[PDB]
C-alpha cells in the first residue's frame, strides 16, 4: 500500500520538477532536452512498477490526498484514481513520449 | 447468415426473433427435462469480484483460471490450459444456445404446419 | 492587371502563363516523369500547331477556349512548392526575421559582445545618413510633374553615390536566419 | 488517528502468498528495497520530531456550544431572541452539511472497497445514503439564497399543513 | 566522419543501417512465423462450428405428430 | 558525480512524498481507499489462518 | 490630419463626389459609394468584396502579411477579408453542386442507418442464461423479497 | 493504435527532414534502398495497421471486428466497417507504393542522411514495441467479458480476406 | 499569503465536520435516525386551524 | 473600520507635504503597507459577520471587495506615472488626491451598515471617476464620455433614492443587521411592482446590463488607464453588491418579475460576444468583454441560489483582476505605438517575449481556464442556470465557444503573424510593466489555491 | 542539413541543366550568351528553361521574375539574390 | 565555419526583471519557510483534549497550529 | 564547400523507359528535347526497383532460416 501511491505520486512529481527547473534559470541551460528526456525515462520505469503490480495483484487505489474545497455538500478533493486503465496507459503514453523526445531532439536541433 | 434472408426476404412467422425466447414452454416435447447444474457458490462467486457478464454457468474454471493467473507471476503464459478450458465450456454453452435457437424454429416449423393442415381439413 | 512596374498583362504573357500554369497542372495529373515528358510533348505540339496566327481576334477567342479547357480539367489539389506561397513551408521562418533596428536598442552591457560587428553597424549607419539627402535629391529631381507613372526606381547614374531607396532592401533578414 | 465507529470499514482478509512458479517476483525484492532504502530513514525521522514534540505538549479543545431557545419560543420583530435563534440554526445547518458528507464519504469508500460486487456489498450504506439526503432536502432544499429560520419554518408549517389534509382525506 | 552529399548519384549508405534493418526484417518474418506455428487457432478458428441443420429431431424434442 | 540524479530526482522525492503520505494523508480517515485483495478457493487468510474450503468436485468434460 | 480629411455625408452632387473620390485616392469612375439607404455607411466606398487571398501574392505589398498597401482604401469589411478569417477563393467544383452532393451523402447515409436499425442483423442463437434467478441477489435485489424461480434446463 | 501510430508519423518526419522539408508524396520515390531502415520500418507499420496475424494490429483489430460481427448490431455499420477496413489497406499499401517505391522524383541535389543516433534509437525502440508490445499486454491484462470464439467459418476469415481484397 | 494560508478556522468549516463527526457518533450508538425530517419539534409547533 | 479609513485620509497629507518629486515613491509605499494591513478583515465566523459598530460591519462579501480595492491603489499609482510625467507638480497631486478620494469613498461603500450611507458613497464615487474622466483623458471624446457616464448613473439613482426613504416610512429603519429580522413578503401588486423597478434598475445601469450598457464603451476607452481600472475592476461591482443587499426585501415578487432581465442579459451575452468578434479597437473588445461578463453576474444574481450568489463573486473579483490587467495590456500597447488599432502593431512575439508571456497568460485567465476562479465563478453560475432550466445551458455554451473566438483573436492580431515594417519605436519591455503585469497576474493565480476565501457570504 | 550554396555551384549546376537540353548543342553557349539571338531559342523555350531550373533548384520563380530572365548569368545572380549567397 | 550573427531583440531587461523578481520573493520566502519547518519540528501542533472542569479555555485555544494560534 | 559535379556526358536515355517515350513521339512525328535531363533517375544505382511483394518480403529469407531453426531446436530440446 506504502508503494503503489508513493511510486505513482513520485512519478506525478518527477514529471512536473522539471517544469519548475526551467522556471528557475539564470544561466543557459547546458542539455536541457536531454535533461527531459532522462527524466521521462525514469518517470515511465517508476510507472512501469505499479503496472507490473496490478498485473499480479490486481489493486487499485483512490488517492484523496489534499482536501480543496467544501461546498454545502458537495466536496472538491485532490483524488487519484489508479485502475486497469490509468495502470495500463500511463507507461504506453510515457514510452511514446520518450521516443517522441528523442526524435524531436534529433529533428528540432536547428531551432 | 440465411436467417436474416429467411425472416426478412422471407416469412417472419416462421423464423424466431432473438428478442424474446423461448415462447414455448421447456416440458412440451422433452419428456422429463433436466436442469442445468452450478457448480460456483454464490459466496464463492461473489468474494472472487467476478464481473456479472462473467458469472455464466461455468466461472468456476474462470476462477481456476484467475487464480492460475495470480499465482504464477511473472510467467503469463505458463497455464493457458486453464484458458482453453474456460473457453471449451463457454463454446460448449454457445452450442446449447444454438440448439435453443433451432429447436424453437423447428418447434415454430411445426406450428405453422399444424395451421396449415387445419386449414387444409377445413 | 496587377503588376509592379506595368499596368495591365499583354497577349504574350498571358499566352506564356497559361502554357506555364497548364504544364504545372499536367505534371501534378500524371506523377511518373516519363508519361508528364509524354504528354507535355503533346501540349507543345498542341501550343506549336497555332504560334503562327496573325488573327488578333482569333488569337483571343483561342486563348479564352483554352483557358476554359484548363479551367475545366485542371487538378484539385496541385503540386505547390514548399516556399511558394500556398505550401506547406510558407512564410515558416517570419517568426525569425528580426528587424536591424533592434540592435540600435541592445544595451551597453551586450553591445561589448560583438564589438567589431557593431563598430562596422556604426560604419553603415553613417553611410546611410550621409547618402540619404543626396539620393532624396537625386529622386525629386527626376520624377515628373504629377508624380511617378510606374514604380520603378531610378539606378545610381552618378559616381560615389548609392541608388535610392536602398536601406530597407539591402538590409532584409535573409530566408534562413 | 480516526474513529472506527463513525468511519467503519470492515475486517481484512489478504489471502497468504502461495506461488507455483520458480521464477522471483520484482515486486518482493522491490518491497525490500523500499523497506530498507525508504521507510527506515523516514520511520528515524518521524521518531526524532515525535521525540521533539514530546518535550512541549500543549491542547486545543473543541468549542462547546450551549442550547439557547429556538424560533418557536421568540416574539415577533424582538431581535434579542430571534438572533440567537438564527444562529444556532446556522450553526446546525453547517452540522447537517457535514453530516451529509460523512454519509457520502461511507458511500464512496464501500464502492471503491468492493470492488465489482459493490451492488450488493453496500445496500447498506446506499440506504443510509437516502434516508440522510431525503431529510436534508425536506428539511433544507428550496429555501433561496436568503435562508432564514422563518423560511425554514414557513417550509416546514406547509409540509405538515399538507400531511395533515392527506391524511384527513385518506380517513 | 560524415556523409558527403553526391549530386544527381545513389547516396553513401551506412553498413550499419542495412544489417539493422535486415535484422529487423527477418526478426519480423520470424515472429510471425513463430507464432502462427504456435497459436495457429487465432487465424483459422479456435473450435469447430456445428451445422444446426444436422441436430436430430428427438433430441431437440420435437413432437412427432 | 554518476549518480546525482539517480538520487535527488527519485530518492529525496520519494522520501518525502512517503512522509506525508504515511504520516499526513493516511491519518486522515478514507483517503487512500483501497480494493480488497481476491479470495481465491483454496488459499489461506494471514490474518486469522482461516481455509476457504476448495469448491464442488467438477462434472468434467474433456 | 485635419477635419476635411475624414469621412462624412453621402455625395450627391457630381463635384462632391469628385472631391470624396479624389479624398479616397482613386478615380472618380472607379468611385462607388454604398447607397444611402440609412444603414450609416455614409460617403465610404463599395469595394469589389473579394477576400485578401485572391490578391497576388508575389507582389512586394507594404504589408505582405495582409496583402495590402499603403493609402490604398481598406474594405468596410476588412477584418472579415484576412487570411485568418473567411476566404472567398475560387473552387474547382461549383458552389450548388458541393452543396448538393454533402447534403445528398448525408441524407443518404442517415436513411440508411435508419433502415439498418429498422432490420437489425444477429447470430442464431437464444438468450444468455444466467444462474440463481438471473442472478437476483447479484443485481442489487433485495434479500427479503423471495424472487420468481427462474429455472433453466439442459438442452 | 498509439504504438504503431506513433512510429509511422516518426518514419515520415524523417523522410521529409531527408527529402528538405517535402511533404508531397508525389516528388518521392526511390527510397526503398536510400533509407533502409525507414523503409523497413514504414513496412512493419503498415502491416500492423492493416492487420498482420500476431504483429501489434492483429490483438485488437481482428477481435474488435469478431465481436462486431457476431452481436445484435446495426447491419449497415458492419458493412461500413468492413468496407473502411478495406479502404485503410488501399491507403496503407497507397503510401507504400507511391512513398518508397517506383523511380526517384525528388531534386537532383541528394542529401539523404539517417544515420544520427536519436533517430535510430527512437525508430528502433518504437518498432520493438510495434513488434511485441500488442501481444505482451494482451496477455497480461486480465479478463473482464466474456470473448466470442463459436463463430462460423465465412466469419472467421472476414478480416484477412477483406483486408487482401 | 503566508497569512492567508494559516487563517484560524476560516467560517469554522474544519469545527463543523468536527462537532459532526461527534454527532453521528451519538446517533448511531443509540439506533436513533442519522437526521429527522423536521428542522424544530413538531410538539411546539401550532398549526392553523383547516 | 476606523483603522483603514484613517489611514486613507493621512495618505493625503502624506501626497501634499512631499518632496518635489518623491510623491509616488511615498504614495505607492505607504498604500502597499496599507494593503497589507487589509488582510485583518479575514476574521470571518460560519455564522456571524463580523461587526465593528453602528455604522462600520463587514460580512464575507464585502472583504473580497475591500481587499481587492486596497490592493488595486498601490497598482493604480504605478500604472498612472508614465504618461504624467510632463504634468505640472499641482495637477500631480490632485491626480493622486483624486485617487485617494475616490478609493476611501470605495472602502466607506462596502462596510456601510445603513442603505442611506451606502447609497451616499454609492453616489459619491462618481465625482472623482467623472473629473478624471473628463480632465486626464486623452481624445475629445472624453467630454461627450463625461455626460453618458453621469447622467445615465443619476437617472437609474435617483428614484431608488426614494424608494430607500419609503422603507424608513416603512419598516422603521434601513440598517441590514435589522432589517434580516424584520423583513416581510411582498405581494404582488403595480406598487410593489414598480418599487421593485426602482430598486433594482440603478444597479442594472451601473453593472450594466445590455441595452443599458451604452456608457460603457464609451467611457472605457476615453479614460486614461487609472480610470480604466477603477471602472473595470471595482465599479462594476458596486451594481453587484447593491443587487445582494436589496434583493432580501424584495421576495417572493421576484419570481415573475426577474424573467425579461434575464432574457435580456442572456441574449446581451451572446450579442455582446459576438461585438467583441468584430471590434476594431482593443479597449473596446475589453469594454464589450466586461459587458457580457456582468450581464454573466446579474443572471446569476436574479436567478438567486447559492451556487449562483458564490460564482457570482467569483466571477466579480475574477472578472476584476482579468480586466484589470488587460486594460494595463493595452495601455502599454498604446504608449509603445501612441494609437489604438488593432490591426495596427502586429507581430509582437517577435519584438517582446515576456509581454507575449503575459498576454498569453491573461487572454487564458480571461476564457476561463481551470483551475482559475475565473472558471469556478462562471461553472457555478452554469450549473445553477441549469438548475433553473434545462434549455439555458445551450444559452451558456455556445457563449462559451464565442469568448474563446475572440480572446485568443485578441491574442493573435496582437502577438502573431509577420511584424509590421514601418514601426520602428517598439521599446523593450519597462521594468516597471512587468512589475505591474506580475502585480495584476501572481495573487490571481494564487487565489486558485484557496478560493474558500472569495466564495460569498454563505459559503 | 541544407548545405550552403555558393556562387560557382550555382553556375556549374545552371550549365549542366542548360547542357542536358537538346535544343541548344554544348559546344557554342556561354554563360552570358542570350537565348533569343545568340542560341535561337523560342519563348516556349524559354519558359521550358525556367522551369527546368525551377525543378532542378526545388524553388518557384515568379513569372514577373521569370519573364526577364533571359541569360544564364541573369538566372545565377536572381538565385544568388534569392538564396542569399555569399555571405 | 563561418558563423552568422544572429539578430534577435535585447533579451537583457526582461531577464533583469526577472532575476529582480526571483530575489524579492525568495528573500522572504526562505526565512519565511525556515521559520514554518522550524516551527513545525520543534515547537509542533497541538493535541486534542476534553475540557477540564472548572476550566474555561481562552478563545485562541481552540486552534491547533501555533501560527493560528498566535 | 566544393561540391564537383559528374561527367555530363554520360546521361544518356539508353536502357530506359524515355527511350519508350521517344520511339512513341517518333511514331508521331515529334521530339523530347528533355529525355537526358532526366535520364538521371532511371540510370545507376536507382535502377531496377523492386515490386510490392518483394517490398512485403523483405528479411524473408533470413527469417525462414531462424524460424526453421528455432523449429529444430525446440523439437530437439522437447525430446
Ligand atoms: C522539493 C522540496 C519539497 C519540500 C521539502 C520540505 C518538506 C518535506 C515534506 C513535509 C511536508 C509537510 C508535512 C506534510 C504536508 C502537510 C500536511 C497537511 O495537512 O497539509 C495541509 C493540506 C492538506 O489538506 P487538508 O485536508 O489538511 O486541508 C483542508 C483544509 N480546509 C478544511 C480548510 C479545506 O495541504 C497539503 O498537504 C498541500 C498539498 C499540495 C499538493 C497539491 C497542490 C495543488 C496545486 C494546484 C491547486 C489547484 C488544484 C485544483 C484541483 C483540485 C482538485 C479537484
Ligand atoms: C481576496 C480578494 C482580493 C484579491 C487580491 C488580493 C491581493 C493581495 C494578495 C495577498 C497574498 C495572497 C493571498 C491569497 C493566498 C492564496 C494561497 C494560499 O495561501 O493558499 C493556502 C493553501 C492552504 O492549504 P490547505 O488549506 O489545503 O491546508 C490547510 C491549512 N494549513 C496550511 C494551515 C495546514 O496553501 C496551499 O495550498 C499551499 C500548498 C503548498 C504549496 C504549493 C505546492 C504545489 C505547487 C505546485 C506544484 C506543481 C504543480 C504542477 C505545475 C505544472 C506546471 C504549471
Ligand atoms: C498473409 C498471407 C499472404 C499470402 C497469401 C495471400 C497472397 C495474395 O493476396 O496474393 C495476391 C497479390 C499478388 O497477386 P498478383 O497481384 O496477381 O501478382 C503480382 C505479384 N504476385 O498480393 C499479395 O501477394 C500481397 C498480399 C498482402 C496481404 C497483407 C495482409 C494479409
Ligand atoms: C449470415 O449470412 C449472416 C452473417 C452475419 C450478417 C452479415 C455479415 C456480412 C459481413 C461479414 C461477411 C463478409 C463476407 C465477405
Amino acid at each position: 500500500m506504502n508503494l503503489f501511491s508513493s511510486l505513482t505520486l513520485v512519478t506525478l512529481i518527477l514529471l512536473t520538477m522539471p517544469i519548475a527547473a526551467i522556471n528557475f534559470n539564470t544561466h543557459k541551460f547546458t542539455n536541457y532536452p536531454l535533461y527531459v528526456k532522462t527524466t521521462i525515462s525514469c518517470a515511465f520505469i517508476t510507472s512501469m512498477i505499479p503496472t507490473m503490480m496490478f498485473i499480479h495483484t490486481g489493486q487499485e487505489m483512490i488517492i484523496s490526498n489534499w482536501h480543496w474545497l467544501t461546498i454545502q455538500t458537495l466536496k472538491l478533493s485532490l483524488s487519484f484514481k489508479m485502475d486497469f486503465f490509468s495502470m495500463m496507459f500511463v507507461p504506453v503514453a510515457l514510452f511514446v513520449t520518450w521516443s517522441i523526445m528523442e526524435f524531436s531532439m534529433w529533428y528540432m536541433h536547428s531551432d | 447468415g440465411a436467417h436474416l434472408a429467411r425472416r426478412y426476404l422471407g416469412d417472419a412467422s416462421v423464423e424466431p426473433e432473438p428478442l424474446r425466447m423461448p415462447t414455448f414452454p421447456p416440458d412440451y416435447g422433452f419428456p422429463e427435462r433436466k436442469e442445468r447444474e452450478m457448480v460456483a457458490t454464490q459466496q464463492e462467486m461473489n468474494d472472487a469480484q467476478l464481473v456479472l457478464q462473467q458469472r455464466d454457468y461455468c466461472a468456476h474454471y474462470l476462477i481456476r483460471f484467475l487464480k492460475c493467473k495470480r499465482d504464477s507471476f511473472p510467467n503469463f503464459l505458463a497455464c493457458k490450459h486453464e484458458q482453453h478450458d474456460w473457453d471449451y465450456c463457454e463454446h460448449l454453452d454457445y452450442v446449447k444456445r444454438m440448439k435453443e435457437f433451432e429447436r424453437e424454429r423447428r418447434l415454430l416449423q411445426r406450428k405453422k404446419r399444424r395451421e396449415q393442415r387445419e386449414a387444409d381439413m377445413a | 492587371a496587377f503588376l509592379p512596374s506595368a499596368a495591365y498583362l499583354t497577349h504574350q504573357q498571358k499566352v506564356l502563363q497559361l502554357y506555364k500554369r497548364a504544364l504545372r497542372h499536367l505534371e501534378s495529373r500524371c506523377v511518373h516523369r516519363d508519361k508528364y515528358r509524354y504528354f507535355a510533348c503533346l501540349l507543345r505540339a498542341r501550343f506549336d500547331e497555332h504560334k503562327n496566327e496573325k488573327d488578333m481576334v482569333k488569337a483571343t477567342q483561342l486563348l479564352r477556349e483554352a483557358e476554359k479547357e484548363f479551367w475545366h480539367g485542371q487538378h484539385p489539389q496541385p503540386y505547390i512548392f514548399p516556399e511558394s506561397p500556398g505550401g506547406t513551408s510558407y512564410e515558416r521562418y517570419e517568426c525569425y526575421k528580426v528587424p536591424e533596428w533592434c540592435l540600435d536598442d541592445w544595451h551597453p552591457s551586450e553591445k561589448a559582445m560583438y564589438p567589431d560587428y557593431f563598430a562596422k553597424r556604426e560604419q553603415w549607419k553613417k553611410l546611410r545618413r550621409e547618402s540619404w539627402e543626396r539620393e532624396v535629391k537625386q529622386l525629386q529631381e527626376e520624377t515628373p510633374v504629377g508624380g511617378p507613372r510606374t514604380e520603378a526606381l531610378p539606378p545610381a547614374r552618378k559616381q560615389g553615390d548609392l541608388p535610392p531607396l536602398w536601406w530597407h532592401i539591402v538590409t532584409r533578414p535573409r530566408e534562413r536566419p | 488517528s480516526w474513529d472506527k465507529d463513525v468511519y467503519p470499514e470492515p475486517p481484512r482478509r489478504t489471502p497468504a502468498p502461495s506461488p507455483q512458479t520458480s521464477l522471483p517476483n520484482p515486486i518482493t525484492y522491490l518491497t525490500k528495497a523500499f523497506d530498507l532504502l525508504v521507510d527506515r530513514p523516514v520511520t528515524l525521522v518521524r521518531e526524532f520530531i515525535e521525540r521533539q514534540h514530546a518535550k512541549n505538549k500543549y491542547y486545543y479543545y473543541h468549542r462547546e456550544f450551549r442550547r439557547v431557545p429556538d424560533i418557536t419560543e421568540c416574539h415577533e420583530k424582538d431581535v434579542l431572541c430571534m438572533f440567537e435563534a438564527e444562529m444556532q440554526w446556522k450553526r446546525d445547518y453547517k452540522v447537517d452539511q457535514e453530516i451529509v458528507n460523512i454519509i457520502q464519504e461511507r458511500l464512496k469508500a464501500c464502492q471503491q472497497r468492493e470492488g465489482e460486487s459493490h451492488r450488493q456489498n453496500c445496500a447498506k450504506e446506499l440506504q443510509q445514503f437516502t434516508q440522510v439526503v431525503k431529510a436534508y432536502q425536506d428539511r433544507y432544499h428550496d429555501l433561496g439564497a436568503h435562508y432564514s429560520a422563518r423560511k425554514c419554518l414557513a417550509k416546514q408549517k406547509q409540509r405538515m399543513l399538507a400531511e395533515r389534509k392527506a391524511t384527513k382525506e385518506a380517513a | 566522419a560524415h556523409i558527403e552529399p553526391r549530386y544527381r548519384q545513389f547516396p553513401q549508405l551506412t553498413r550499419s543501417q542495412v544489417i539493422q534493418a535486415e535484422f529487423f526484417s527477418a526478426t519480423m518474418w520470424f515472429w510471425i512465423l513463430w507464432r502462427f506455428w504456435h497459436d495457429s487457432d487465432a487465424v483459422l478458428g479456435h473450435f469447430p462450428y456445428p451445422d444446426p441443420s444436422q441436430w436430430t429431431d428427438e433430441e431437440l424434442g420435437i413432437p412427432p405428430d | 558525480r554518476h549518480s546525482i540524479f539517480a538520487f535527488t530526482h527519485v530518492l529525496i522525492p520519494v522520501w518525502i512524498i512517503h512522509y506525508y503520505l504515511k504520516y499526513h494523508v493516511t491519518t486522515k480517515p478514507y483517503t487512500i481507499v483501497e480494493k480488497k485483495p481476491r479470495i481465491f478457493p483454496g488459499d489461506t487468510i494471514l490474518e486469522t489462518g482461516e481455509v476457504i474450503p476448495p469448491m464442488k468436485e467438477f462434472p468434467d468434460q474433456h | 490630419i485635419t477635419k476635411d480629411m475624414l469621412p462624412g455625408p453621402y455625395p450627391k452632387t457630381p463635384e462632391e463626389r469628385a472631391a470624396a473620390a479624389k479624398k479616397y485616392n482613386m478615380r472618380v469612375e472607379d468611385y462607388e459609394p454604398y447607397p444611402d439607404d440609412g444603414m450609416g455607411y455614409g460617403d465610404y466606398p463599395k469595394l469589389p468584396d473579394r477576400s485578401q487571398q485572391e490578391r497576388d501574392p508575389w507582389y512586394d505589398w507594404d504589408h505582405p502579411d495582409l496583402r495590402l498597401n499603403w493609402g490604398e482604401p481598406m474594405h468596410w469589411d476588412l477584418d472579415m477579408y484576412i487570411r485568418n478569417r473567411v476566404d472567398t477563393s475560387p473552387t474547382p467544383v461549383n458552389w450548388n453542386l458541393m452543396c448538393k452532393h454533402l447534403f445528398g451523402f448525408v441524407a443518404f447515409m442517415l436513411f440508411m442507418f435508419w433502415v439498418g436499425e429498422t432490420y437489425p442483423t444477429y447470430q442464431p442463437v437464444g438468450p444468455k442464461q444466467y444462474p440463481y434467478n438471473n442472478l437476483y441477489l447479484e443485481r442489487g435485489g433485495d434479500p427479503n423479497k423471495e424472487p420468481e424461480p427462474v429455472v433453466h434446463y439442459e438442452i | 493504435h498509439a504504438f504503431f501510430k506513433a512510429m509511422l508519423f516518426m518514419c515520415s518526419g524523417s523522410i521529409i527532414h531527408s527529402l528538405n522539408d517535402e511533404q508531397d508524396i508525389r516528388k518521392m520515390g526511390g527510397l526503398f534502398k536510400a533509407m533502409p531502415f525507414t523503409t523497413t520500418a514504414l513496412i512493419i507499420g503498415s502491416l500492423a495497421l492493416t492487420g498482420m496475424p500476431f504483429l501489434t494490429g492483429f490483438y485488437s483489430k481482428d477481435l474488435i471486428i469478431e465481436s462486431a460481427n457476431t452481436s445484435y448490431t446495426n447491419a449497415w455499420a458492419l458493412l461500413m466497417t468492413l468496407v473502411a477496413t478495406s479502404f485503410t489497406a488501399i491507403y496503407s499499401t497507397r503510401i507504400i507504393f507511391f512513398a518508397l517505391l517506383g523511380q526517384p522524383r525528388f531534386p537532383t541535389l541528394i542529401n539523404i542522411n539517417e544515420n544520427n543516433p536519436f533517430l535510430i534509437n527512437s525508430i528502433k525502440r518504437l518498432l520493438i514495441g510495434s513488434l511485441f508490445a500488442g501481444f505482451i499486454i494482451s496477455n497480461n491484462i486480465p479478463p473482464m467479458t466474456i470473448p466470442q470464439m463459436t463463430m462460423p467459418h465465412y466469419l472467421k476469415m472476414t478480416a484477412l480476406t477483406v483486408t487482401i481484397l | 499569503s503566508t497569512f492567508v494560508a494559516y487563517l484560524p478556522d476560516y467560517r469554522m468549516q474544519e469545527w463543523a465536520r468536527r462537532e459532526a463527526e461527534r454527532l453521528v457518533k451519538y446517533r448511531e450508538a443509540h439506533g436513533l435516525p442519522l437526521m429527522e425530517s423536521n428542522c424544530f419539534d413538531p410538539s411546539k409547533i401550532q398549526l392553523p386551524e383547516d | 473600520m476606523l483603522k483603514y479609513i484613517i489611514p486613507t485620509m493621512m495618505l493625503m497629507p502624506l501626497t501634499w507635504l512631499s518632496k518635489n518629486s518623491m510623491i509616488w515613491i511615498n504614495t505607492t509605499l505607504h498604500s502597499l503597507l496599507i494593503s497589507l494591513t487589509s488582510l485583518l478583515l479575514l476574521n470571518q465566523f460560519g455564522d456571524n459577520s463580523l461587526n465593528f459598530s453602528l455604522t462600520f460591519f463587514s460580512d464575507s462579501l464585502s472583504t473580497p471587495l475591500l481587499i481587492l480595492t486596497m490592493w488595486l491603489l498601490p497598482l493604480m499609482l504605478m500604472a498612472s506615472q508614465h504618461h504624467l510625467s510632463k504634468e505640472n507638480l499641482a495637477r500631480k497631486k490632485l491626480f493622486i488626491s483624486m485617487l485617494i478620494l475616490l478609493q476611501l469613498f470605495l472602502i466607506m461603500t462596502f462596510t456601510a451598515t445603513e442603505l442611506i450611507f451606502f447609497y451616499i458613497m454609492f453616489e459619491a464615487t462618481l465625482v472623482p471617476t467623472l473629473i478624471i474622466i473628463t480632465r486626464w483623458g486623452n481624445q475629445t471624446e472624453r467630454l461627450n464620455a463625461g455626460l453618458y457616464f453621469l447622467f445615465y448613473t443619476l437617472a437609474g439613482s435617483l428614484p431608488l433614492l426614494v424608494a430607500l426613504i419609503y422603507i424608513q416610512n416603512t419598516m422603521g429603519s434601513l440598517n441590514f443587521l435589522i432589517l434580516q429580522y424584520w423583513v416581510q413578503p411582498m405581494p404582488n401588486s403595480w406598487s410593489n411592482t414598480f418599487m421593485w423597478l426602482a430598486c433594482m434598475m440603478a444597479f442594472m445601469v451601473k453593472m450594466p446590463l445590455y441595452g443599458l450598457h451604452l456608457w460603457l464603451p464609451k467611457a472605457h476607452v476615453e479614460a486614461p488607464i487609472a480610470g480604466s481600472m477603477v471602472l473595470a475592476a471595482i465599479l462594476l461591482k458596486l451594481g453587484g453588491y447593491g443587487m445582494m443587499r436589496i434583493t432580501l426585501l424584495l421576495n417572493p415578487i421576484t419570481d415573475f418579475m426577474a424573467y425579461p432581465f434575464i432574457m435580456l442579459s442572456l441574449w446581451g451575452m451572446i450579442m455582446t460576444s459576438s461585438i467583441c468578434l468584430r471590434q476594431t479597437d482593443l479597449k473596446s473588445l475589453i469594454a464589450y468583454s466586461s459587458v457580457s461578463h456582468m450581464a454573466l453576474v446579474i443572471v446569476a444574481i436574479l436567478i438567486q441560489t447559492p451556487w449562483s450568489y458564490m460564482g457570482a463573486t467569483a466571477l466579480m473579483i475574477a472578472h476584476g483582476l482579468t480586466s484589470s490587467m488587460l486594460f494595463c495590456l493595452a495601455n502599454s500597447n498604446y504608449e509603445r505605438v501612441h494609437s489604438r488599432t488593432m490591426i495596427l502593431a502586429r507581430g509582437l512575439q517577435t519584438l517582446l517575449p515576456l509581454m507575449a508571456a503575459w498576454w498569453l497568460l491573461a487572454s487564458l485567465t480571461n476564457l476561463a481556464l481551470p483551475p482559475s476562479i475565473n472558471l469556478i465563478g462562471e461553472l457555478f453560475v452554469v450549473m445553477s442556470t441549469f438548475s433553473w432550466s434545462n434549455i439555458t445551458i445551450i444559452l451558456m455554451g455556445l457563449n462559451m465557444v464565442i469568448t474563446a473566438l475572440y480572446s485568443l483573436y485578441m491574442l493573435i492580431t496582437t502577438q502573431r503573424g509577420k511584424h509590421t515594417h514601418h514601426i520602428n519605436n517598439i521599446l523593450p519591455s519597462f521594468t516597471r510593466e512587468n512589475a505591474l503585469m506580475s502585480l495584476h497576474m501572481l495573487p490571481l493565480l494564487l487565489l486558485s489555491l484557496n478560493p474558500k476565501i472569495i466564495l460569498g457570504p454563505l459559503y | 542539413d541544407a548545405p550552403p550554396l555558393t556562387l560557382e555551384g550555382i553556375k556549374d549546376r545552371v550549365l549542366y541543366v542548360l547542357k542536358l537540353y537538346d535544343k541548344i548543342d554544348p559546344e557554342k553557349l556561354s554563360v552570358n550568351s542570350h537565348f533569343m539571338k545568340d542560341l535561337g531559342l523560342d519563348s516556349l523555350d524559354q519558359v521550358e528553361i525556367i522551369m527546368a531550373m525551377e525543378d532542378e533548384f526545388g524553388f518557384e520563380i515568379p513569372d514577373i521574375d521569370a519573364e526577364k530572365l533571359m541569360c544564364p548569368q541573369e538566372i545565377v545572380d536572381y538565385i544568388a539574390d534569392k538564396k542569399d549567397v555569399y555571405e | 565555419g563561418k558563423r552568422l550573427f544572429i539578430i534577435k531583440p535585447s533579451g537583457f531587461y526582461d531577464k533583469r526583471f526577472l532575476k529582480l523578481l526571483r530575489f524579492y520573493i525568495l528573500l522572504t520566502g526562505i526565512p519565511v519557510v525556515i521559520g514554518i519547518t522550524l516551527i513545525n519540528v520543534f515547537i509542533g501542533e497541538a493535541e486534542l483534549a476534553e475540557i477540564p472542569e472548572g476550566y474555561v479555555p481562552e478563545h485562541w485555544e481552540y486552534f491547533k497550529h501555533p501560527i493560528s494560534r498566535w | 564547400s566544393k561540391m564537383e559535379l559528374p561527367d555530363y556526358k554520360q546521361w544518356k536515355i539508353e536502357g530506359t523507359p524515355l527511350e519508350t517515350v521517344q520511339e512513341k513521339l517518333a511514331a508521331r512525328g515529334l521530339r523530347d528535347p528533355w529525355g537526358r535531363n532526366e535520364a538521371w533517375r532511371y540510370m545507376g544505382g536507382f535502377a531496377n526497383n523492386v515490386s510490392f511483394v518483394g517490398a512485403l518480403l523483405k528479411g524473408f529469407k533470413w527469417g525462414f532460416a531462424a524460424f526453421v531453426v528455432a523449429v529444430g531446436a525446440e523439437y530437439y530440446l522437447e525430446s
